[PDB]
RNA sequence: UGACUGCUCCCUAGCAUGCUACUACCG
RNA sequence: GCGGUAGUAGCAUGCUAGGGAGCAG
């Protein structure tokens, strides 16, 4: 309030009248003695009453604009992930057997199903039991989908490495069952 | 309906995204430009461009979200648990997930039991609990779309039922809406796949602008973006040891499906003394009123109920298609024909028959409902209200015309038959007069799936109106799935209520001077929700005496209750409201030299805070 | 939008507008630079305008607050509030507000219309920061103002070493030389495709370059200018005397390339920082080749400015140096690819300031540093930060193509912050051992500015021919002429067997353009052309005038050639001070 | 890992209205 | 004797936001 532009007549209305008191103040000046602090108080309160409303209205933007700070940076820091994601599930495309289905296609258009179906390099095989085992994925080498696929590892549903020797026909009871097979492309 | 029956036809691998390679700054992508729908066939996208420099914000979130470009990158998968369709596996591992079990509350359980609760052969015993699954749930899960199989309709039916459903709904309107007037909730829930790693729907709600929301939605009103699809199990107190799973759509469907579909999802809960009771509250006399407005000036009633096995499984794709047509009659004067194609294939190819991912690996919808979408609570009323009216047209269609002794009933009769297959436009002198004859003899309660029907008990026993067997052959053709009669109940006497709505019982009580009508929950349901939680919840009940106000406002009007035995409920939570009051204002007393002020608290354990719910005069 | 105040680093989220490159001004220094100037607009988070509408009131100080957007008097709301006032204006983090007493320069920086020499006066007296800002803003203002050139409509081609190139209405023609390369970048439909890299030759017209383009209907030349980026890394490090030699390994036998290299070694690799001060000729081209064989157990780099300068580094590179041990980096502008290229772990790296890896380094060199701008320094210092670095070149030289100072010469010291540093301190050392060149230059360049430091080592055999021809000098159009050159040139060689088989310097490219038209001869650069100095070379007069021949251009052009020098005067230079040979002319 | 909607109780901060006493000028 | 006007403190209502919790399909 040091620096309201309405201090000073409330300060002096207050000196003349508070400071003086102790001196003979007849019922004529009693009136200046009282309506002169009076009406300077109401304009100060008038003046303490606008200062508070926009100490708050300020103290609304310095805050509603560190929010639009905030987002923005972050808008910057997504926009730079889905970048890092799209040029890197990118260098990943052995573009000699994908620009060759592009090109048998008639304009150019194809179905998405057959895109890992015919252009991938590794498979994996979720086996349930022991009998689904023996009519899909028998031996080293099986074929599935028109081609020769040639087994790499099986992993189990605890994520430890089986050998094709520990499954038989007996000691299927003693392993986690949802078995995972990885293979690898012939030829 | 034709291209359903050919598309059985087909190789199943030729139906999805059709993808080719562009190119954003010489480097070569594959995007999706179009679709092939079972039932729809080719539609092609409007605006695609083959030489881009420089990609955009809303052009990378329709990058990111398309599965042309997850399933063009992993690796090949045949997994022999299920018997669906299967794309790609996105990473080199399968990932299992179990569910775990409840947490006892030991302290209210020792409460109870020493209040005389839990003896042998008593009326009232635990059966909610939390179930525990091992790490084959979600596959076992997915693989209940087996269930969904091609449907082919009576289309001459169809064309009229369609005609009769849209009169249920003309007391509402509809409409498009602006990016800045889209009302969103708890802005703190996942946002789909490609982005649950990056944050939350805030997230994707602050970095877009009004104007970016505005041509995202403008862009899909001429292209068509597949996205997919997430399940994830629940972990919730039930009374069944069977898993359930959620499907957690992508942030680009929900986005664009708020300026779609809100304006007329916002008046239909808003909308009192209607048939869908969606928005209406059983609070403050709300149950009263909706009983008494299916009541209306029917007679000789009797009251009905029934079960949809399997709804959202076996529901065919022609009554998930006749859904948004209904709910898209709304627009028309925002939107042009041709805008409201690219609006329907946009919905079909993100919540009918897209990609979801279960574990590590996607795999294709064969159809069926996803709860998840924007409008499902609102379209499965649709689907609920076409399924009992198509009840009461081949259950007059199929009696006798010469037993009729009404000649009223005689010749609406006759001019059905016109009506279906001698007529080939909307006659809307007819249509007027049918739905006001349903509305007359059979009214109807409806909820999601949850019905409630008064009817008139002398026309459904000539055969002039549907019955229990009306809808397990309509059930039977129409949804591939058996309703067995024990699952439907049966009310003579109205003054008893309907036996079960929402999980709800009815009673009669004397409130004030006049006889209103009370709901009532379940006892071992509310019991059983105290007794097992989720840790630091209810497992010391001062941190939380607001999850126990909460559920003795439910279990109030078990106090009116004939059996002494389900009127104790209500007693044993005031007493432990008040238990867990005396410790809190006593635990701070003798650790920390704090007193409590017990002014205004003991409101909660007064059975006046509770009565003034069920009382109309609504307050707050 | 918030950063490091340009002056006080604090953070802040403020930033002028009349700062065409828009720095992070902090807040208190925006009082100042703000109020003390035209520069009024400014942007914050978000940006300041009367949002009144359609209004058109902006000068933030008089702009205030209010509501939530911001009203000058325009139309304030009855709850206002000064946007500016207690020098601040009103921005993110107002407690860490500081500024500093820095508006001084600042404020001339910002004022600098770049016109007279006192610009560059007040620009190379600041500090560090203050440096950078000017040096940026400087390239900034001259590359847009370099921009306002239109565009070269093609439709029809007749045939090789032809065109018909007209510019746009009331463009000027761009200017003649190559200083300014042609990366053009024609329109298909869409989108710019590639042209090649050009040079204009006159209004017969031959191709320098090595490229061929299937120019022909709708070809659109333009001159491309780079969006500059911001500067972050400095120029510099302040030194520091150390007595243990940390990594550097001196080898267990002698390189006896050179014998005052010891020397080198001794002063060099002592202290943090230096200068190879090395007069034309003196082994100011293999001394680095010398300091690269004696360290072989510290990694050494060498970038450059220009492409052209690639003989010398080059030709003993391949005549006692490997292919593979030294490596080269080139993008698909164009140079030689003989050696490896795409090889970021390697001891011999050559590169160019165009584009360089990130990373880190022990010993670089810095070929051309007088051509090399202040922000060339700090570029090649933020792309590659390394330990030491010695810079090539000498300040006695021509200066860089600063063509937005016309009127005023441009003196060494103020070239840039090094070639005063070393004036001031003192040089790091001095050179008097020419490898090849006779010891004219040495008497020339001991008698004018090094007092007579190095003797002369070659006999004067007084070969060099000077005589009495003036000349004549003639304006018409923006290219100029020269009617005493096409005469002057053939009455020199008119009887004189020896120069025959001589090279042609072109000072402007016009008059030899014109000449070789006339006559014929090779073109060969003046300033992408130091140590490429053929054997046998002929000083032509080609200018009269203070644009390019004052004090400061005929130090490195009167020592071209090695045994025959006739390089005639063309003005008042030094030419009553010494005694010189003088063929009579018929 | 945690979907879309609807209802409802409790706590805190801000805005306007409604009967009063206090101020002070004004009638 | 009364009315109007502008601040200040105190008690309830409704609405708009944020936070925690309960139930239903
Ligand atoms: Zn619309
Ligand atoms: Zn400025
Ligand atoms: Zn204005
Ligand atoms: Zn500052």
């Amino acid at each position: 309030f040091s620096s309201l532009p309405s201090y000073a007549a409330f300060a002096t209305a207050q000196e003349a009248y508070e400071q003086a008191v102790a001196n003979g103040d007849s019922e004529v000046v009693l009136k200046k003695l009282k309506k002169s602090l009076n009406v300077a108080k109401s304009e100060f309160d008038r003046d303490a009453a606008m200062q508070r409303k926009l100490e708050k209205m300020a103290d609304q933007a310095m805050t509603q604009m560190y929010k639009q700070a905030r987002s923005e940076d972050k808008r910057a820091k997504v926009t730079s992930a889905m970048q890092t994601m799209l040029f890197t599930m990118l260098r990943k495309l052995d573009n000699d057997a994908l620009n060759n289905i592009i090109n048998n296609a008639r304009d150019g258009c194809v179905p998405l199903n057959i895109i890992p179906l015919t252009t991938a390099a590794k498979l994996m095989v979720v086996i349930p039991d022991y009998n689904t085992y023996k009519n899909t994925c028998d031996g080293t080498t099986f074929t599935y989908a028109s081609a020769l696929w040639e087994i790499q590892q099986v992993v189990d549903a605890d994520s430890k490495i089986v050998q094709l020797s520990e499954i038989s026909m007996d000691n299927s009871p003693n392993l986690a069952w949802p078995l995972i097979v990885t293979a690898l492309r012939a030829n | 309906n034709f291209n359903v029956l050919f598309s059985t036809v087909f190789p199943p691998t030729s139906f999805g995204p059709l993808v080719r390679k562009i190119f954003v700054d010489g480097v070569p992508f594959v995007v999706s430009t179009g679709y092939h729908f079972r039932e729809l066939g080719v539609v092609h996208n409007q605006d695609v461009n083959l030489h881009s420099s420089r990609l955009s914000f809303k052009e990378l979130l329709v990058y990111a979200a398309d599965p042309a470009m997850h399933a063009a990158s992993g690796n090949l998968l045949l997994d022999k648990r299920t018997t669906c369709f299967s794309v790609a596996a996105l990473t080199n591992n399968v990932a299992f997930q179990t569910v775990k079990p409840g947490n006892f509350n030991k302290d209210f359980y020792d409460f109870a039991v020493s209040k005389g609760f839990f003896k042998e052969g008593s009326s009232v015993e635990l059966k909610h609990f939390f179930f525990a699954q091992d790490g084959n749930a979600a596959i076992s899960d997915y693989d209940y779309y087996r269930y969904n199989l091609p449907t082919m309709c009576d289309i001459r039916q169809l064309l009229f039922v369609v005609e009769v459903v849209d009169k249920y709904f003309d007391c509402y309107d509809g409409g498009c809406i602006n990016a800045n007037q889209v009302i969103v909730n708890n802005l703190d829930k996942s946002a789909g796949f490609p982005f649950n790693k990056w944050g939350k729907a805030r997230l994707y709600y602050d970095s877009m602008s009004y104007e970016d929301q505005d041509a995202l939605f403008a862009y899909t009103k001429r292209n068509v973006i597949p996205t997919i699809t997430q399940m994830n199990l629940k972990y919730a107190i039930s009374a069944k040891n069977r898993a359930r799973t959620v499907a957690g759509v992508s942030i680009c469907s929900t986005m664009t499906n708020r300026q779609f579909h809100q304006k007329l999802l916002k008046s239909i809960a808003a909308t009192r003394g209607a048939t869908v009771v969606i928005g209406t509250s059983k609070f403050y006399g709300g149950w009263h009123n909706m009983l008494k407005t299916v009541y209306s000036d029917v007679e000789n009633p009797h009251l009905m109920g029934w079960d949809y096995p399997k709804c959202d499984r076996a529901m065919p794709n022609m009554l998930r298609i006749m859904a948004s047509l209904v709910l898209a009659r709304k627009h028309t004067t925002c939107c042009s024909l041709s805008h409201r194609f690219y609006r329907l294939a946009n919905e079909c190819a993100q919540v009918l028959s897209e990609m979801v991912m279960c574990g590590g690996s996607l795999y294709v919808k064969p159809g069926g409902t996803s709860s998840g979408d924007a409008t499902t609570a609102y379209a499965n009323s649709v689907f609920n209200i076409c399924q009992a009216v198509t009840a009461n047209v081949n259950a007059l269609l199929s009696t006798d015309g010469n037993k009729i002794a009404d000649k009223y009933v005689r010749n609406l009769q006759h001019r059905l038959y016109e009506c279906l297959y001698r007529n080939r436009d909307v006659d809307t002198d007819f249509v007027n007069e049918f739905y006001a004859y349903l509305r007359k003899h059979f009214s109807m309660m409806i909820l999601s799936d949850d019905a409630v029907v008064c009817f008139n008990s002398t026309y459904a026993s000539q055969g002039l109106v549907a019955s229990i067997k009306n809808f397990k052959s309509v059930l039977y053709y129409q949804n591939n799935v058996f309703m067995s009669e024990a699952k439907c109940w049966t009310e003579t006497d109205l003054t008893k209520g309907p036996h079960e709505f929402c999980s709800q019982h009815t009673m009669l009580v004397k409130q004030g001077d006049d006889y209103v009508y009370l709901p009532y929950p379940d006892p071992s349901r509310i019991l059983g929700a105290g007794c097992f939680v989720d840790d630091i919840v209810k497992t010391d009940g001062t941190l939380m005496i607001e999850r126990f106000v909460s559920l003795a406002i439910d279990a109030y009007p078990l106090t009116k209750h004939p059996n002494q035995e389900y009127a104790d409920v209500f007693h044993l939570y005031l007493q432990y409201i008040r238990k867990l009051h005396d410790e809190l204002t006593g635990h701070m007393l003798d650790m920390y030299s704090v007193m409590l002020t017990n002014d205004n608290t003991s409101r909660y354990w007064e059975p006046e805070f509770y009565e003034a719910m069920y009382t109309p005069h609504t307050v707050l | 939008a918030v950063g490091a105040c340009v002056l006080c680093n604090s953070q802040t989220s403020l930033r002028c507008g009349a700062c065409i490159r828009r720095p992070f001004l902090c807040c208190k220094c925006c009082y100042d630079h703000v109020i003390s100037t035209s520069h009024k607009l400014v942007l914050s988070v978000n940006p300041y305008v009367c949002n009144a509408p359609g209004c058109d009131v902006t000068d933030v100080t008089q702009l205030y607050l209010g509501g939530m957007s911001y009203y000058c008097k325009s139309h304030k709301p009855p709850i206002s509030f000064p946007l500016c006032a207690n020098g601040q204006v009103f921005g993110l983090y107002k407690n860490t507000c500081v500024g500093s007493d820095n508006v001084t320069d600042f404020n001339a920086i910002a004022t600098c219309d770049w016109t007279n020499a006192g610009d560059y006066i007040l620009a190379n007296t600041c500090t560090e920061r203050l440096k950078l800002f000017a040096a940026e803003t400087l390239k900034a203002t001259e590359e847009t103002f370099k921009l306002s050139y239109g565009i070269a409509t093609v439709r029809e081609v007749l045939s090789d070493r032809e065109l018909h190139l007209s510019w746009e209405v009331g463009k000027p023609r761009p200017p003649l030389n190559r200083n300014y390369v042609f990366t053009g970048y024609r329109v298909t439909k869409n989108s710019k495709v590639q042209i090649g890299e050009y040079t204009f030759e006159k209004g017969a017209v031959v191709y320098r370059g090595t490229t061929t383009y299937k120019l022909n209907v709708g070809d659109y030349f333009v001159l491309t200018s780079h969006t500059v980026m911001p500067l972050s890394a400095p120029t510099l490090v302040p030194q520091e005397h150390y007595v243990r030699i940390t990594g550097l390994y001196p080898t267990l036998n002698i390189s006896d390339e050179f014998s005052s290299n010891v020397a080198n070694y001794q002063k060099v690799g002592m202290q943090k920082y230096s200068t190879l001060q090395g007069p034309p000729g003196t082994g100011k081209s293999h001394f680095a080749i010398g300091l690269a064989l004696y360290y072989p157990s510290a990694r050494i780099v060498y970038t450059a400015c220009s492409h052209a300068a690639v003989d010398a580094l080059c030709e003993k590179a391949l005549k006692y140096l490997p292919i593979d041990k030294c490596s080269r980096i080139i993008p698909a502008v164009e140079c030689f690819d003989k050696f490896k290229v795409n090889s970021t772990l390697e001891q011999y790296v050559f590169c160019t300031v165009n584009a360089l890896p990130e990373t880190t380094a022990d010993i670089v060199v810095f070929d051309e540093i007088s051509m090399a701008t202040n922000y060339d320094l700090s570029v090649v210092n933020a792309r590659l930060r390394a330990k030491h670095y010695v810079y090539i070149g000498d300040p006695a030289q021509l200066p860089a193509p600063r063509t937005l100072l016309t009127k005023g010469t441009l003196e060494p010291e103020y070239f840039n912050s090094v070639c005063r540093l070393m004036k001031t301190i003192g040089p790091d050392m001095f050179l008097g051992t020419c490898r090849r060149c006779p010891a004219e230059i040495v008497d020339t360049v001991s008698a004018l500015v090094y007092d007579n430091k190095l003797k002369a080592h070659k006999d004067k055999s007084a070969q060099c021919f000077k005589m009495f021809y003036k000349g004549v000098i003639t304006h018409d159009v923006s290219s100029a002429i020269n009617r005493p050159q096409i005469g002057v040139v053939r009455e020199f060689l008119t009887r004189n067997p020896a120069w025959r088989k001589a090279v042609f310097i072109s000072p402007y490219n016009s008059q030899n353009a014109v000449a070789s038209k006339i006559l014929g001869l090779p073109t060969q650069t003046v300033d992408s052309s130091q140590g490429s100095e053929y054997d046998y070379v002929i000083f032509t007069q080609t200018t009269e005038t203070a644009h390019s021949c004052n004090v400061n251009r005929f130090n490195v052009a009167i020592t071209r050639a090695k045994v025959g020098i006739l390089c005639i005067m063309s003005d008042r230079d030094l030419y009553d001070k010494l005694q010189f040979t003088s063929l009579e002319i018929p």
